[PDB]
């Protein structure tokens, strides 16, 4: 939910970061110069990737054979849905009884 | 078998080794590539070195 969200966030934003310091680093050492020595720290961006590497890794690879997360659960799904076709039954329903009572007018 | 920018180019190289301007060249732009380079060749030793 939140943690799971987080950590794709973290590395899509990771993988962003990445991109802009090798573009960064690309346009500072192809033309003019202290400067170009923060183009290093790009490469050690991409050092952090491996580490995401590492952390997908040693992640938790529950089976790394089959899929987890058993079942859609929605059960409940199909329970809201019979829901709204209950409150439609209903309003139908009462549709019906309110043209009759027009009627009787 | 025209060969005419074999042509061209053997011209571009012995007019004035670049076909265009003689001392309103880019010298000085050069140079602060050079410069350039070296302090990125310190930078790149620098963090091969760490």
């Amino acid at each position: 939910n939140e943690r799971l969200r987080a950590l794709e966030d973290i590395e899509r934003e990771i993988g962003a970061i990445l991109q802009n310091a090798g573009t960064a680093i690309l346009e500072l050492s192809k033309e003019k110069r202290l400067l170009d020595r923060q183009a290093a720290a790009f490469t050690t961006s991409v050092q952090h990737v491996e580490a995401e590497l590492s952390a997908q890794i040693r992640y938790l690879t529950q089976v790394a054979t089959g899929q987890p997360h058993e079942g859609s659960s929605y059960s409940s799904r199909k329970d809201c849905q019979m829901a709204l076709k209950r409150v439609d039954y209903a309003r139908l329903k009462i549709s019906d009884v309110a043209r009759t009572c027009e009627q009787m007018l | 078998k025209p060969d005419p920018e074999v042509e061209e180019q053997e011209k571009q190289l012995t007019t004035d080794a670049a076909r265009i301007g003689a001392d309103a060249a880019q010298k000085q732009i050069q140079s602060l590539n050079k410069m350039c380079s070296n302090l990125l060749e310190k930078i790149s030793k620098e963090e091969r070195e760490s």
